[PDB]
RNA sequence: UAAUUGCGAUAACGAACGAGACCUUAACCUACUAAAUAGUGGUGCUAGCAUUUGCUGGUUAUCCACUUCUUAGAGGGACUAUCGGUUUCAAGCCGAUGGAAGUUUGAGGCAAUAACAGGUCUGUGAUGCCCUUAGACGUUCUGGGCCGCACGCGCGCUACACUGACGGAGCCAGCGAGUCUAACCUUGGCCGAGAGGUCUUGGUAAUCUUGUGAAACUCCGUCGUGCUGGGGAUAGAGCAUUGUAAUUAUUGCUCUUCAACGAGGAAUUCCUAGUAAGCGCAAGUCAUCAGCUUGCGUUGAUUACGUCCCUGCCCUUUGUACACACC
């Protein structure tokens, strides 16, 4: 084949998986192209990256996406992850590390996450309230 | 109306019986060489700055 | 002709509780006094190579109202 | 609360008793050394062991500790 | 029967509505006893033969 | 460089082939339009009164065109909401299985979906070719 | 700016503004400066954002919820009074809508003007029920700046969605208008008359 | 019933001679005037645009923006 | 994993605890081409008390 | 959608169907005030009657107010369902009429003394002044009547 | 210290039960073993759009390959590490750095000795004694009743709207569960506005339902502050489903009727991070019925990170004529 990487990005349940291959710069996420996404106010969440580190960066490779569970939200941050991970992935084999880490370098900087994903997860209810913690009504007499 | 720059130095402890209150010694950097003891209500840490409202009076204890 | 029993003599009785436990009810049921039965058996027990054993007669014997009693030889853990 | 009990401790004192000639103040060799030299059930109690004679051993080097 | 029921006056929400509420709808629990609960009232007691053949 | 659907965003296809469908006269839309609800989860008929079947036509297409094959039972789920039972809490309830199955009949006899095998009904090869077209319609009104 | 372009397409003004500065929805966060001494570490701005939704973990060290971005704690405060717990799509867009606002009218980094409508209402010294014997009187305390900004953002917030409720202009255009007066506190807003008023009862004993 | 549901020739120019020094106008702002029903006021933001004073900034339900031409 | 939730007091009385059981199921296949021989002495012993062995067959 | 100019023509508030309605409210809703209108109603008959829901209670030409009571009354042949009305299948005629107006009071007392004059234990339940569909009377209305 | 958790002090030294260890689940492995019941790239065969190569799909085996994602085996990993402040430089504690993870890592499971006349003889073919035992307190069968309504109390549910309702349109989970001597979970096609009906069909299940296209939520419209289109109680009329039976209306749909409620006195509950709260789902129950429960995931805050003021208990000291122990 050619120069190419499969990498991942979780938030929550959400698990988004990127396919980094060597082309002609594109970046399209599940089926479409990333400048459509939705929840869109959130857009620029995954847009991100790529200006972190300058949109050439790209022109070298193609970027597939495809996120399954989570929510509206938890996808959006699983993706822009998956994507950076990709990037700092490609580099790691297939350019020189000093790129590498000067990518590493601006990701770590800014970041929510985006190359480490994050521990955080529902705690487990347990009986006696509607929640985890949350108990239920009590009222003595 | 003279405001006063104080900068907090040295958490000693909190008060009120209730507890939400904290003593602290602070130093106006508008001249330091001089210090007083005052009582915050929110969360302090050393480093911190108050605009104490008169720079003439300093408080005690609390119950 | 699809199915078959066989008997085991298991090994050591000693230190089976439910062997145990119905030799206690097989001792009081044949009257003997409730101190000289369990800590009989906590002595065949521990004779049997047990690290430790516990025996616990909770209800009524010969006065109306319920008490009980323990029966505790050498080492038990209780948690985890 | 990380305070460590006292099984904790009390194995990590016998090992620093006959065992100083052999680790070191890094818990990675002084885990594996844990591994040859002493008999433990759980990998946890393990760390947690090494991880205590690690220290006691990383302050004896300024000074003696009672016991 | 039926025709009783809806004939029948004394019935039905109007009257109820304009009837006083007895008070021992806001009675509480009435409890009777609990603060006797440790003494009992056999008025028998064991004895110290029976309970030491007993154990 | 050539177009997919894909490639344009979601209000912005469906309005546009809304818009097409209305332009164009070629429909089937059964005739209780106006005076049926879309669900039984639902308190008024839709507000785009004369049209919107042009709107779940084109949403209906749009969906078909992005999977496999799905049919009734699937579109009657996705287009439902959630029912307010009054006083009681919201459940979600799938929405009128004849809007949807009509609506992909219209389409079909249209020519844009064919009931496939596997199940369902899946986009037509000349529906490919029709969505790909005004989707480059949808992204030439921006060039 | 240089161009660039490759397979699928980036927006003009996309490809502008973002690589260059780091700033916002599309507004200036270089300028902005926190007009109060002390104020200052307790109010972010730069590290500089895009938007103000983030997967922060403020919560669990003390602290630190300082780090977070001012203009994001606006809206995180935005999100509540029952139904609107959670929603923060919800609040984002208004403050985006808010910001919209505030800048339109007056010139002035909108997140400027948050700086200066915060600023202005964290209240100097306070007081709080000391025993003093059952009736419990009133010792007047110099309050925390932490507290100072916290105050802030939440009378802001609250008296805004006061007004907002029941009315037709919407609660960014008052959340907006809030800010609005209280960028130099003119009297006429929530917050500083409750801040004043706070501090009116503070000196009222001392 | 309390009056701006309907357009009155006098309201109509009332609009287009009273909507400038507005430096902000929307849905709320149209109201505010003493006039207006929202509803209407909404057909009004969209027949100012046709060509009329307002410049189009931020977009959309609930929330509309705008300020004079230049 | 078959979780069993369940109040554990035989009655009412009390704080409500509940309690839950549960049983693990574990599956697994493996594959073979193999002769008619192997197959059965294969089957017959590799028996296990514990162990629900199930061989089937077939291309359909 | 239109700055829209009308002279005199509108009249704010108007009668019809023996009752009152306002003009300056939209008419699929205006017309809700008529007893026995309810919003889907008032909106199909609109939808049929080719009249503008764009439009005011107000402005509606004096024809086109006319057709909408027309169609009210008579929705059996002006092509509106049966399902969709208030008493079909009455229970002597057995037609499906619309009841409408001023007729739906009179109605509900047709019905309920139906009942009670049968003695049947609904009607009995309704003279009782309580709740019939079978709800727990014990805890819940008590205000009340 | 969360802890008789330790340090220290020291006529004590050194130990065991309990706490801890442990075990379960949630987190991290491009390391290891694999997978047509999980999935990726390549190639076939093939559709659409562009055509200069491209882009977006179809194809349970047309093949070759791989295990990042999924699955679960075996290992690994964390020990509060490195450093630095703080402190009897003791146990520790606080901060920064690194880290999947640094609150007992998060949540549970388990849990010593004792006490209570706590609750259960309405789970038990567990049981003493009492009562009854053929005009039965056995048992079945027919019907009503536990729902009965001037009212007092408790857990809840829906709301009082414009951070909204409605209407289109985007479209996103995770714990589960499913039919043999049978009728369970149901895809798909028709019919019906609907509820549902009818024809077929896959699944004893990572293989089918099911990507459970769930809901808040996101978008563009409509309405405009008016008890309003917020709200949906009460009620009439009709159609359907379960069941031998639906009247005192099991549930479902349609039209209509459109109440109280304009944020709630004194009081009082729950809660510290993926928590609160909002939001729906599966499972228990279940012929039929969830406004309940047990779990689950979605969206995701504000404010503490303190104290002994209130309440609750714990430990000492102290008093005692109490030891059936202040009932
Ligand atoms: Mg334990
Ligand atoms: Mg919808
Ligand atoms: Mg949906
Ligand atoms: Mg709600
Ligand atoms: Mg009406
Ligand atoms: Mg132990
Ligand atoms: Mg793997
Ligand atoms: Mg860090
Ligand atoms: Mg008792
Ligand atoms: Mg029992
Ligand atoms: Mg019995
Ligand atoms: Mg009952
Ligand atoms: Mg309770
Ligand atoms: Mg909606
Ligand atoms: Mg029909
Ligand atoms: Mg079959
Ligand atoms: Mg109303
Ligand atoms: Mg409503
Ligand atoms: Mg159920
Ligand atoms: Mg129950
Ligand atoms: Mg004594």
């Amino acid at each position: 084949a050619v120069p190419s990487v499969q990498t991942f990005g979780k938030k929550k349940s959400a698990t988004a998986v990127a396919h980094v291959k060597a082309g002609k710069g594109l970046i399209k996420v599940n089926g479409s192209p990333i400048t459509l996404v939705e929840p869109e106010i959130l857009r620029f969440k995954v847009y991100e990256p790529l200006l972190l580190v300058g949109l050439d960066k790209f022109s070298n490779i193609d970027i597939r996406v495809r996120v399954t569970g989570g929510g509206h939200v938890s996808q959006v941050y699983a993706i822009r992850q998956a994507i950076a991970k990709g990037l700092v992935a490609y580099h790691q084999k297939y350019v020189d590390e000093q790129s590498k880490n000067e990518l590493k370098k601006a990701f770590t900087s800014y970041d929510r996450t985006l190359l480490i994903a994050d521990s955080r997860r529902p705690e487990p209810k347990k009986f006696g309230g509607k929640g985890a913690r949350s108990r239920f009504q009590k009222s003595y007499r | 109306t003279p405001v006063t720059l104080a900068k907090v130095i040295k958490v000693l402890g909190r008060t009120g019986s209730r507890g939400g209150v904290t003593q602290v010694r602070v130093e106006f950097l508008e001249d330091t060489s001089r210090t007083i003891v005052r009582n915050v209500k929110g969360p302090v840490r050393e480093n911190d700055i108050l605009v104490l409202m008169e720079s003439e009076r300093e408080a005690r204890r609390l119950r | 002709g699809t199915i078959v029993l066989y008997a085991e003599r298991v090994q050591d009785r000693g230190l089976s509780a439910v062997a145990q436990a119905e030799s206690m009810k097989f001792k009081l049921l044949n009257g003997l006094a409730i101190r000289r039965a369990a800590y009989g058996v906590v002595r065949y027990v521990m004779e049997s190579g047990a690290k430790g054993c516990e025996v616990v007669v909770s209800g009524k014997l010969r006065a109306a109202r319920a008490k009980a009693m323990k029966f505790a030889d050498g080492f038990l853990i209780h948690s985890g | 609360g990380r305070v460590r009990t006292k099984t904790v401790k009390r194995a990590s004192k016998a090992l620093i008793e006959r065992y100083y000639p052999k680790l070191t103040l890094d818990f990675q060799t002084n885990k594996r050394l844990c591994d040859e030299i002493a008999t433990i059930q759980s990998k946890r109690l393990r760390n947690k062991i090494a991880g205590y004679t690690t220290h006691l051993m990383k302050r004896i080097q300024k000074g003696p500790v009672r016991g | 029967g039926n025709e009783g029921a809806i004939r029948d006056k004394t019935a039905g929400r109007r009257n109820n509505r304009s009837k006083d509420v007895t008070d021992s709808a806001t009675t509480k629990k009435s409890n009777t006893r609990r603060a006797t609960d440790r003494h009992s009232r056999t008025g028998k007691t064991d004895t110290k033969k029976k309970v030491n053949q007993g154990w | 460089p050539g177009v997919s659907v894909r490639d344009v965003a979601a209000q912005d296809f469906i309005n546009a082939y809304a818009s097409f469908l209305q332009r164009q006269g070629k429909l089937e839309v059964p005739g209780y339009v106006d005076i049926v609800k879309t669900s039984s989860g639902n308190e008024m008929p839709p507000q785009d009164a004369e049209g919107w079947f042009y709107k779940r036509a084109a949403s209906v297409a749009r969906h078909i065109y992005m999977r496999k094959q799905v049919g009734v039972g699937k579109l009657n789920k996705l287009y439902g909401g959630a029912k307010s039972r009054g006083v009681r809490p919201y459940k979600h309830i799938d929405a009128s299985g004849s809007i949807n199955r009509k609506v992909l009949q219209a389409l079909e006899k249209i020519g844009i979906v064919e009931i496939s095998p596997k199940g369902g009904r899946r986009i037509s090869e000349n529906g490919q070719r029709d969505l790909d077209r005004i989707a480059a319609q949808t992204l030439e009104e921006d060039e | 700016f240089t161009p660039v372009v490759l397979a699928t397409p980036i927006p003009e003004e996309v490809q502008q503004a973002q690589t260059e500065i780091k700033l916002f929805n599309k507004w200036s966060f270089e300028e902005v400066e926190v007009k109060d001494a002390s104020l200052v570490d307790y109010v972010q701005v730069r590290q500089p954002i895009f938007v103000a939704h983030t997967a922060g973990r403020y919560a669990n060290k003390r602290f630190r919820k300082a780090q977070c971005p001012i203009i994001e704690r606006l809206t995180n405060s935005l999100m509540m009074n029952g139904r609107n717990n959670g929603k923060k799509l919800k609040a984002v867009r208004i403050i985006k809508h808010t910001l919209d606002i505030i800048n339109v009218l007056t010139d002035q980094n909108p997140i400027q003007v948050v700086v200066d409508a915060i600023t202005n209402t964290g209240p100097r010294e306070d007081t709080t029920r000391v025993g003093g014997g059952g009736a419990a009187r009133r010792q007047a305390v110099d309050v925390s700046p932490l507290r100072r900004v916290n105050q802030a953002i939440a009378l802001l917030t609250i008296g805004a969605r006061e007004a907002a409720f029941r009315n037709i202009k919407t609660i960014a255009e008052t959340l907006a208008e809030e800010l609005i007066n209280a960028a130099k506190g003119s009297s006429t807003s929530y917050a500083i008359k409750k801040k004043d008023e706070l501090e009116r009862v503070a000196k009222s004993n001392r | 019933a309390q009056h701006a549901v309907i357009l009155d020739q006098e309201k109509y120019d009332r609009i287009l001679k009273e909507v400038p020094t507005y430096r902000y106008v929307s849905v709320s702002v149209l109201v505010d005037r003493l006039k207006i029903g929202g509803s209407l006021a909404r057909i009004a933001l969209r027949h100012l645009e046709k060509e009329g004073i307002i410049k189009p900034i931020s977009k959309h339900s609930k929330q509309a923006i705008y300020t004079r031409a230049t | 994993v078959l979780k069993i939730s369940t109040r554990k007091t035989p009655n009412g009385e009390g704080s409500k605890t509940w309690e839950t059981y549960e049983m693990r199921i574990h599956k697994r296949y493996i594959d073979l081409e193999a002769p008619v021989q192997i197959v059965k002495r294969i089957t017959q012993i590799t028996i296990e008390p514990g162990v629900d062995v199930e061989v089937v067959v077939a291309s359909n | 959608s239109l700055v829209v100019q009308e002279q005199g023509s509108f009249q704010h508030i108007l009668r019809l169907l023996n009752t009152n309605v306002d003009g300056n409210i939209k008419i699929v809703y205006a017309l809700t005030t008529i007893k026995g209108v309810g919003r889907r109603y008032s909106n199909l008959v609109c939808k049929k009657a080719d009249v503008d829901l764009h439009k005011r209670a107000g402005e509606l030409t004096q024809e086109e107010l006319e057709r909408i009571v027309q169609i009210m009354q008579n929705p059996t042949h002006y092509k509106i369902p049966a399902w969709f009305l208030n008493r079909q299948n009455d229970i002597t005629d057995g037609k499906d009429y619309h009841t409408l107006a001023n007729n739906v009071e009179s109605k509900l007392r047709d019905d309920l003394e139906r009942l009670k004059k049968i003695r049947a234990h609904r009607g009995i339940r309704h003279f009782w002044g309580l709740r019939v569909r079978g709800q727990h009377t014990k805890t819940t209305g008590r205000r009340r009547a």
